[PDB]
């Protein structure tokens, strides 16, 4: 489940478990030093068999790794509180009001702020002034009939900005 | 006694004026939260009182 | 019309008007009772309002 | 009365001989001259109810409801553009003249002395509201709402035409103190049972008991606003003013034949909250609000307290402000986004600052807020209903939970936590709509003042 | 708009075209399609899900409705108002379900049958009465004035 | 200063006047818990004292 | 509540507690180095880098990310996506 | 970031202290005794709760 | 002003506190400045409108009825009797509703004045309470939410049948 | 060490021990790769309807639509009254209902008898 | 050159909407408590008087308040 | 104590039942042992308004030390030597009750057991 391919890798897997196991034995081991011992001892663990040329050992000492670290795991992890499930989860999301509003305001409070209506005037137009002909011949130019990927390419031709790009440079300072 | 029953009511109705203040305030006074922290102050000093007759 | 003359108005209206069920005549209808009845000796409220003597029961 | 009658029948040639852009601010300003003439009405007193002169009476019961009916009137007036405000002129005084009318019948129907005029006046006051709801209905289904509609109220309604003719011609004629005063209790025959199950069956598809339920949800989502607001606030609490007016005769009987529908009404308000909590299409969810409510009020009209009564008088008013209200939020919300379901346009905290707290306000008086008049219609139904019997308070405060969970649940899912930001439509609010709210919720909370007004004959 | 075979009446028959329909209209692969199936209880022919999906779906994917785990074009599972985060957490819990519903009955019951033997089995200082000297307090109960005389005393001890 | 002086001279005012006459108006309204007397005192208001508590002994 | 950060500033730190690792070198360093190429460490050690950024800066990356940084210059481009800085 | 140039905490946590020092006494003091206090406690238990929250 | 004939209010008592103190009483001079600040002006606004009303003079009446005679003598359907009988009797159950009321506040004033012996000074307005209790719950209690006079009539007949039953097995 | 870990229909199955993402076919990869197609076909068609500057209103996505025309009025179509939905329906509501009817028979008889026998507690119980 | 600007809704309508309710409710709810206080300050509520022999008042001169 | 755990374990007769403690015909070998004096002056116990449970024995300690802290109430920490008197004779009281519990339990003991094994 993720947006580049179908599946991650054996790799992918070993590393994700490397990470997490990590990060549950920091919230397992407090004072740090006696956790960086630990830690050493879980990197030197899994460099018992890091020159194993079989697969199905592999994946069979990776399910073994996912049982083992699924009976030492600890019930709150130390989640980061920047982090959804933690203390965050968009905390300052009061805040977060997106650019299609701030249009619609009286003109008296639009001639409060003469200069940033105007410089969002010429953002609008930069919007408006290559949108359609080459947005619309990059993304009917590119792919076969099946998509088969999520990312897209960027405007590497001649001139404008790379396609698709308005709800991602506008967004919340994600710290209102 | 006329002084019990009228601070322990004042202290009853100085909890009511900020509420209807900016209910009818119309205009955004900053200084609100030392509004709400004075008013609050005077309201603990003049419930000392009819407590100390109390024990009295 | 709709709040400025409704609103208000209607408030004052219905905060006062005559004695609605007779409510504050009948208290001062059982304050002047209550001070009879302790003047003439008997206790309030007779109980049995309908006149016992004022009985045709069927008998058996 | 009749002074109180004639000026709406004025009314009426007023929005065809007003011009174009006129016709709005006439109906308006004149609806709400109504609304000062009937507030002065009230002049009731003591003994005997107030008669308006042979035809017409009003007991302390009627009066309330109906000048709830003539101030609800000018809120719906304004409420019932921005989706005909485009159409014709020769339509959209159709409609304005149809809504007058509407009203008229109304009064007849609170204002009867005799339950002939009663059952006439009843259904006049239903036909105008099919025509309303079927024309400007607004979804595919609104043929199938409008005919189970009728077909449901004609259906029940109509027994009660041949017993009240029966009443009518075995003991004399049918003045509410002379079906009073004469009244010799009928004992328990099987005729007896016929006739009384006749009147309240009747009356029972007017409320909707829960056995006859869905009845009103199609008629409310597939509805525009002045017709979902006529049919809700005052449809169902005029069938409770009527059963609250014929239950005076058939009292030995309704002791021995009363317990299946207090029966059917408790356990279908159960599953009435239940089934509110869960539906998507958030106008249907203030419709099974008012089911719930109206089983309530079943309850404590079938057990015959004084308590219950005045608790029943007091849940008809404030739920009909309640329920008004909260319908003309949802329209406004479908004014915005143009779904009518409710996992899809969340956020609304942020932008709408101020329908915020009409939101919270609604559903807080739905959470019977406690100085409220809803809160005080429910608890002194609970007090009824627990000397009536010792076990039914955990039903009742089970509806009580699950009814503050709904409501919070209707309150904390539209409106909280994120704009869905592919919406990018929706404008700030009107002035218009406030208007709307300001309308509702001063009387509420002025009434929540001065309560001793809207309590029943048994105060 | 809409379109009229954009509603779902009738059930799975047959396996070629029926389930080929659902496929082109649910946006689904072929075989992750399965109805549940009909067994009288309406439901159309709308498909089945991995049912859980809330507490899954981890959200560093970064799909288009945070708050509601959409994806603008997914079947929408049937109990998806059951399901949404302020509902129900369907997270794999971190021991396991009849494991800790067996150690919490088991505490609540070894609680309460303590509460049951201190009930039988009360405790006491020794302490004798405390003696009311007119007549248990008479004179101040509620009622009899003139009424019952009961003598009893105390003595000095 | 004047935020001290509303405050505390306008609704001390406005309750002093509303806890004068329209309690005298109203019959059963504000009513006290009764002040204790000892026998070691007396009344103010006619002039007698109660009797003193009597003897002690075995303290 | 939020100090002053700024591009160079925030490079500095992390090529920093970079140099402060003890098995890479401060002299054949730059912005321009990469993770697996020329320094030559494994993926392993580098999955103990980005926690050690985690760690330092308090928040998490997400695994879509974990394969593709290979270079502090494109670390300070996702801390300049999470943290916005500039005035 | 750790700052407390504020007369608001200072003020605040100062007086609440201030309220945690002599507040209980003050109120365990003048209050008219509506029981009977017990008073009369045996060895090892009045010194048991102490004894307990050492251990 | 009110009868205190009607609403027995015990008299005063108050003594003469006893310092034995030399810090010394706030509050005494607290008070007396509340006095100095307070007690005057009110009662000076007082006076300027105490004149400003009695320049002039209204009047409100208590609004008394006569008696109707009976419904006993009333006939069987023969309305203009009844109506007059029940409107009277209603009446009476309104002001009966206001005894029960009135004898309540008594209650409460017997249990705040007397302090915590709540059993002195009160067994005679305790027992004078449950005995016009006792005579409203015999009375007027199981009817429920029609009651017109009928009911009441009803009521009172199978009663005091039922007494003449327990009276004759008695005998 | 650990037992395994039993599922429910509460506990879900992590993403660790499937343990059938293991058994990887050419059956599995390409089912795999066309849910990423598919939802890679959507969320294109969702950003060029999604991302223009003149579309005023909303997305109008027909999959809520059409969860809500299957979930609103596909219930009573269709249907068929079989043996399992009437023994549920008769199970579910006339059986609570007769519960709850026959206590409340027996919470009034018990009251009536005892009212009739006058045993009862209203020296007052005035507000009935 | 330090702050930022920050993205606020709307407040023009909203206050719009309350100046124009609180004027509007002010215009007519000021004159009519103030006129309301006249009343009860300089006309005089009713005196405690009763009915003298053979002399009947109307329907009204029953009650407390002079404007009921 | 181990008095409750003698209660737990051992005959349920010498330990005397709780709340039903006079059990024994009093003054048994007292004869003449009362005066029971009482001087605690029950009409101004009523005017003195003190708490049920309160109306009892050493009752005119607390009519003194309610008395001295009336008269002194700017005096914080003045009154406390007629404090410490009704301390003390709520103290004694508690003796008398703890010696009334030994008298009932060794009568309870010595004579139930002196008859029913030497019966
Ligand atoms: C005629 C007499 C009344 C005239 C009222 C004029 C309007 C007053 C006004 O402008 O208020 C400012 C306020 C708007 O403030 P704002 O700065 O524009 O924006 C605030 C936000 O929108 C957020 O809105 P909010 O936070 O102001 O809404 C919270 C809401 C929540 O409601 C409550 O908290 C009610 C329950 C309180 C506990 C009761 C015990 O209301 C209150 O807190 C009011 C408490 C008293 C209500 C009951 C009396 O107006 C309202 O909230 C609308 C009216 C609310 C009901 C007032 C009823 C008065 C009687
Ligand atoms: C008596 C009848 C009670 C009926 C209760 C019905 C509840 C239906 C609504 C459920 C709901 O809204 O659940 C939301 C909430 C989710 O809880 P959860 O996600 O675990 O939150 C922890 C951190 N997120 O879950 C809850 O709030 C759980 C529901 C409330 C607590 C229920 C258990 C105590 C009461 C038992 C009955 C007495």
């Amino acid at each position: 489940f993720l947006p580049s391919a179908a599946y991650l890798t054996h790799q992918q897997k070993v590393l994700q478990l490397y990470k997490r196991a990590l990060r549950h034995l920091e919230s397992r081991c407090v004072h740090r030093d006696k956790y960086r011992y630990f830690a050493c001892l879980l990197r030197a663990r899994f460099d018992e068999h890091k020159n194993e040329k079989d697969m199905v050992k592999a994946t069979q000492l990776l399910r073994e790794a996912e049982k083992e670290f699924w009976h030492g795991q600890h019930p709150q992890p130390y989640i980061f509180p920047e982090s959804p499930g933690g203390t965050s989860y968009e905390r300052y999301e009061c805040y977060k009001v997106p650019e299609w509003c701030l249009d619609d305001w009286h003109p008296s409070e639009k001639a409060m702020y003469p200069d940033y209506f105007a410089k969002r005037e010429q953002w609008k137009k930069l919007r408006r002034e290559s949108w359609e002909r080459e947005v619309k011949q990059l993304q009917e130019e590119t792919p076969v009939g099946g998509p088969r990927t999520e990312a897209l390419p960027p405007a590497r031709k001649q001139g404008d900005l790379p396609p698709l790009w308005w709800h991602i440079v506008t967004r919340p300072r994600e710290r209102p | 006694m006329n002084l019990f029953s009228s601070l322990t009511l004042v202290t009853l109705i100085l909890l009511t004026m900020p509420i209807a203040a900016i209910n009818f305030n119309t205009h955004k006074f900053t200084n609100y939260p030392l509004y709400v922290k004075t008013t609050i102050s005077c309201a603990f000093i003049t419930s000392m009182i009819p407590t100390m007759m109390f024990i009295h | 019309f709709g709040f400025s003359i409704v609103l208000v108005l209607g408030s004052t209206f219905v905060a006062y008007l005559p004695d609605y069920r007779m409510q504050e005549w009948a208290r001062r209808e059982a304050e002047r009772l209550v001070k009879y009845r302790e003047a003439h000796g008997l206790p309030l409220m007779e109980s049995n309002c309908f006149d016992p003597s004022k009985i045709q029961l069927p008998e058996d | 009365m009749l002074k109180y009658i004639i000026p709406t029948m004025m009314l009426m040639p007023l929005t065809w001989l007003s011009k174009n852009s006129m016709i709005w601010i006439n109906t308006t300003l004149h609806s709400l001259l109504i609304s000062l003439t009937s507030l002065l009405l009230l002049n009731q007193f003591g003994d005997n109810s107030l008669n308006f002169s042979l035809t017409f009476f009003s007991d302390s019961l009627s009066t309330p409801l109906l000048i709830l009916t003539m101030w609800l009137l000018p809120l719906m007036l304004m409420a019932s553009q921005h989706h005909l405000s485009k159409e014709n002129l020769a339509r959209k005084k159709l409609f304005i003249s149809m809504l007058i009318l509407l009203q008229l019948f109304l009064i007849m129907t609170f204002t009867a002395t005799e339950l002939i005029f009663f059952y006439i006046m009843f259904e006049a006051t239903l036909v105008p509201t099919l025509i309303i709801i079927t024309r400007w209905g607004n979804q595919t289904e609104r043929l199938n709402a409008g005919l189970y509609f009728l077909f449901y109220t004609l259906a029940g309604s109509l027994p009660l035409l041949v017993a009240l003719i029966y009443i009518q011609n075995t003991m004399g004629s049918l003045n509410f103190l002379i079906l009073q005063y004469w009244v010799q209790p009928m004992p328990n025959s099987w005729s007896n049972t016929f006739m009384w199950l006749a009147c309240m069956m009747a009356f029972m598809v007017k409320m909707p008991l829960y056995g006859l339920h869905l009845w009103l949800p199609k008629a409310h989502v597939e509805a525009p606003i002045a017709g979902s607001m006529v049919l809700a606030a005052i449809l169902l609490k005029l069938g409770g003013y009527g059963m609250m007016r014929i239950t005076l005769l058939l009292n030995p009987i309704t002791d021995f034949m009363a317990y299946p529908f207090i029966m059917l009404s408790l356990w279908g308000m159960i599953m009435t909250s239940s089934i509110c909590l869960r539906q998507t299409d958030l106008k249907s969810l203030i419709a099974y609000s008012s089911v719930s409510h109206m089983a309530l009020v079943i309850v404590a009209i079938l057990i015959q307290t004084p308590w219950s009564y005045m608790g029943a008088t007091a849940l008809m008013i404030a739920h009909g402000l309640t329920s008004s209200m909260l319908f003309c939020l949802a329209n406004s919300n479908y004014e915005r986004v143009h779904s009518r379901t409710m996992i899809l346009a969340r956020g609304l905290q942020t932008l709408l600052p101020l329908m915020a707290a009409w939101w919270l306000l609604a559903s807080l008086t739905n959470l019977a807020l406690p100085p409220s008049i809803n809160l005080i219609g429910e608890l002194f139904v609970v007090m009824s209903t627990f000397s009536w019997s010792n076990i039914t308070i955990i039903l009742m405060g089970l509806n009580m939970v699950i009814t503050a969970l709904y409501s919070l649940y209707m309150l904390i899912t539209t409106q909280r936590g994120k704009h869905t930001h592919h919406i990018n439509n929706i404008l700030p609010s009107f002035t218009r709509e406030n208007a709307l709210m300001s309308l509702h919720m001063l009387p509420l909370l002025l009434l929540s003042l001065n309560p001793k007004i809207i309590l029943g004959p048994l105060y | 708009s809409h379109i009229t075979k954009d509603m779902l009446p009738g059930p799975y028959p047959k396996t070629p075209e029926e389930r080929a329909a659902a496929a082109k209209k649910y946006n689904m692969r072929v075989e992750d399609y399965e109805p549940y199936p009909d067994d009288g209880m309406g439901y159309g022919d709308y498909p089945k899900l991995p049912d859980r999906s809330q507490q899954e779906r981890d959200p560093w994917y970064d799909w288009d409705h945070p708050d509601l785990r959409l994806n603008w074009g997914e079947p929408m599972h049937w109990d998806l108002d059951m399901y949404i985060r302020n509902r129900v957490d369907t997270s794999p819990t971190p021991v396991n379900w009849n494991l800790m519903c067996k150690h919490l009955f088991g505490f609540v019951a070894f609680m309460l049958f303590m509460f049951w033997v201190g009930e039988t089995y009360p405790t006491y200082q020794p302490v004798g009465p405390k003696q009311y000297p007119y007549n248990n307090l008479y004179l101040e109960r509620g009622g009899d004035p003139n009424k019952e005389p009961e003598p009893v005393v105390h003595y000095e001890i | 200063s004047i935020f001290a002086f509303t405050h505390v001279l306008i609704p001390v005012w406005i309750i002093h006047y509303y806890l004068k006459y329209h309690v005298t108006t109203k019959p059963y309204t504000i009513v006290e818990k009764k002040p204790r007397i000892f026998p070691g005192d007396t009344i103010l208001e006619t002039g007698e004292v109660i009797p003193p508590m009597k003897e002690f002994p075995d303290q | 509540d939020a100090p002053p950060l700024t591009l160079e500033g925030i490079k500095d730190r992390v090529l920093y507690v970079l140099k402060l690792y003890d098995k890479i070198d401060p002299e054949k360093l730059s912005v321009n180095s990469h993770f697996m190429k020329d320094l030559g460490l494994d993926s392993l050690d580098q999955v103990e880098i980005i926690m050690a950024m985690e760690d330092e800066f308090g928040f998490e990356i997400p695994d879509i990310d974990a394969e593709k940084l290979m270079c502090p210059q494109e670390i300070v481009d996702y801390i300049a996506d999470k943290k916005d800085v500039y005035e | 970031n750790i700052n407390e140039n504020n007369p608001f905490l200072i003020n605040s946590i100062k007086r609440l202290l201030i309220g945690s020092l002599f507040a209980g006494f003050i109120i365990s003091n003048n209050i008219p005794p509506m029981t009977i206090p017990q008073m009369t406690m045996p060895h090892y238990l009045k010194m048991t709760a102490l004894t307990v929250t050492i251990l | 002003s009110w009868d205190k004939d009607v609403y027995p209010e015990p008299p005063r008592r108050t003594p003469a506190p006893s310092p034995q103190t030399s810090l010394p009483n706030p509050i005494t001079y607290l008070t007396k400045a509340f006095d100095l600040l307070v007690d005057r002006p009110v009662t000076l606004v007082r006076e300027f409108i105490e004149r400003q009303h009695a320049k002039n003079k209204y009047y409100y009446y208590h609004r008394e009825f006569r008696r109707v005679p009976d419904i006993t003598e009333c006939h069987e359907k023969d309305v203009l009797c009844m109506f007059e009988a029940e409107m009277q009797w209603k009446r009476d159950y309104k002001v009966d509703q206001e005894i029960v009321n009135i004898i309540q506040e008594r209650l409460k004033a017997c249990q705040q004045r007397e302090g915590e012996s709540h059993r002195q000074n009160c067994a005679k307005e305790l027992q004078q309470f449950t005995q016009v209790v006792k005579a409203y719950q015999d009375r007027y209690h199981d009817l429920g939410a029609h009651y017109s006079a009928r009911k009441c009539l009803a009521k009172q007949k199978q009663r005091m049948l039922a007494e003449r039953k327990a009276t004759k097995e008695a005998a | 060490s650990f037992p395994k870990y039993e599922p429910s229909r509460l506990a879900s199955l992590p993403t660790t021990l499937d343990p059938a993402e293991y058994d990887i076919s050419s059956e599995t990869r390409k089912a795999q790769a066309e849910r990423l197609a598919i939802r890679s076909r959507l969320k294109r068609e969702y950003q060029l309807q999604y991302n223009d500057p003149s579309r005023r209103g909303v997305v109008e996505d027909p999959a809520l639509i059409r969860w809500t025309c299957a979930r609103s009025a596909n219930v009573y179509p269709n249907f068929r009254p079989n043996t399992k939905t009437s023994l549920l329906g008769a199970l579910f509501g006339i059986g609570p209902l007769i519960f709850w009817y026959y206590v409340f028979k027996t919470d009034r008889d018990r009251k009536e008898k005892l009212i009739q026998e006058g045993k009862l507690d209203r020296t007052f119980n005035i507000s009935y | 050159g330090k702050r930022l600007f920050i993205i606020k809704p709307s407040g023009f309508y909203d206050k719009r909407f309350l100046k124009l309710l609180r004027f509007y409710i002010l215009l007519t709810g000021i004159p009519v408590v103030i006129g309301i206080t006249l009343i009860n300050v300089f006309i005089g509520e009713a005196e405690l008087a009763e009915i003298p022999e053979g002399y009947v008042p109307e329907h009204w001169e029953y009650f407390k308040h002079p404007i009921s | 104590g181990a008095h409750l755990a003698r209660r737990y374990l051992g005959d349920a007769s010498v330990e005397p039942e709780p709340l039903r403690m006079p059990t024994f015909p009093p003054d048994y070998g007292f004869p003449e042992r009362k005066e029971r004096e009482m001087v605690a002056t029950q009409q101004e116990m009523n005017d003195a308004q003190l708490v049920l449970q309160q109306r009892d024995y050493c009752a005119h300690y607390l009519i003194r030390f309610l008395k001295c802290k009336r008269d002194s109430f700017p005096n914080f920490l003045a009154c406390k030597h007629e404090q410490h008197d009704w301390d003390y004779c709520e103290h004694l009281d508690y003796v008398k009750r703890m010696k009334e519990f030994e008298r009932e339990r060794r009568l309870l003991q010595r004579k139930k057991r002196r008859e029913q094994r030497e019966a």
